[PDB]
């Protein structure tokens, strides 16, 4: 289950706000991600993040 | 910039933020109207800012432009990290001492040339601490082989290291398509790197002199 893996800011040193889902809060966070090699607990948004995740 | 120094207002006059809500990358002008910036930082909607120094507020040298064309290379390759350039053109020319244009190279630079990078990215290898004012760090350019020693398998021939093997200087989150200016050339574009200011593992930046021709006919055919 890709939505419990942490959060993979990547090599690449952009700052861009994405949201992962953390399951121990049981909510969607924001996180930064460096602009590549992102892995799959990495969203636009917090619906987005919702929908593919909540309640993992 | 991790290990840097406060470069003073405006005495980078063709360093600009790139703007999506918040400070994501940095950018280089070499044109009224054009800026250079890495492919990884492609995003929609970007507002160009120049003559910034403190990003969080104004202090009325600024001019705030936003993009009306961004051109990733036709062949940036987002896994290899391959060709990580991009050109933004702005929606109206910027009006050019504190916003000025950076001169492309006539040749490729060599290892040991001093070069300065720029950017208000992350300034701690452990932790996270993002600057108002801009960075500024200079660091050499390594040579090719200790490069591809640093990460083997992972450096083409459109990539180059620079930095301390010590560790503690580096280029970090947020400098992102800032510039590495060399005797008055931008020479490279701040790309990626195994985390920030960590020991044999310099920062690892797009060689501009490979794309000038790209560049300059890009520019003129857009
Ligand atoms: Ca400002």
């Amino acid at each position: 289950d890709f939505c419990l893996e942490p959060p993979y800011t990547g090599p690449c040193d952009a700052r861009i706000i994405r949201y992962f889902y953390n399951a121990k809060a049981g909510l969607c966070q924001t996180f930064v991600y460096g602009g590549c090699r992102a892995k799959r607990n990495n969203f636009k948004s917090a619906e987005d993040c919702l929908r593919t995740c909540g309640g993992a | 910039i991790v290990g840097g120094y406060t470069c003073g207002a405006n005495t980078v006059p063709y360093q600009v933020s790139l703007n999506s809500g918040y400070h994501f990358c940095g950018g280089s002008l070499i044109n009224s109207q054009w800026v250079v910036s890495a492919a990884h930082c492609y995003k929609s909607g970007i507002q160009v800012r120049l003559g910034e120094d403190n990003i969080n507020v104004v202090e009325g040298n600024e001019q705030f432009i936003s993009a009306s064309k961004s051109i990733v290379h036709p062949s940036y390759n987002s896994n290899t990290l391959n060709n990580d350039i991009m050109l933004i053109k702005l929606k109206s020319a910027a009006s050019l001492s504190r916003v000025a244009s950076i001169s492309l190279p006539t040749s490729c630079a060599s290892a040991g040339t001093q070069c300065l990078i720029s950017g208000w990215g992350n300034t701690k290898s452990s932790g996270t601490s993002y600057p108002d004012v801009l960075k500024c760090l200079k660091a050499p350019i390594l040579s090719d082989s200790s490069c591809k020693s640093a990460y083997p398998g992972q450096i083409t021939s459109n990539m180059f290291c620079a930095g301390y093997l010590e560790g503690g200087k580096d280029s970090c989150q947020g400098d992102s398509g800032g510039p590495v200016v060399c005797s008055g050339k931008l020479q490279g574009i701040v790309s990626w790197g195994s985390g920030c200011a960590q020991k044999n593992k310099p920062g690892v930046y797009t060689k501009v002199c490979n794309y000038v021709s790209w560049i300059k006919q890009t520019i003129a055919s857009n």
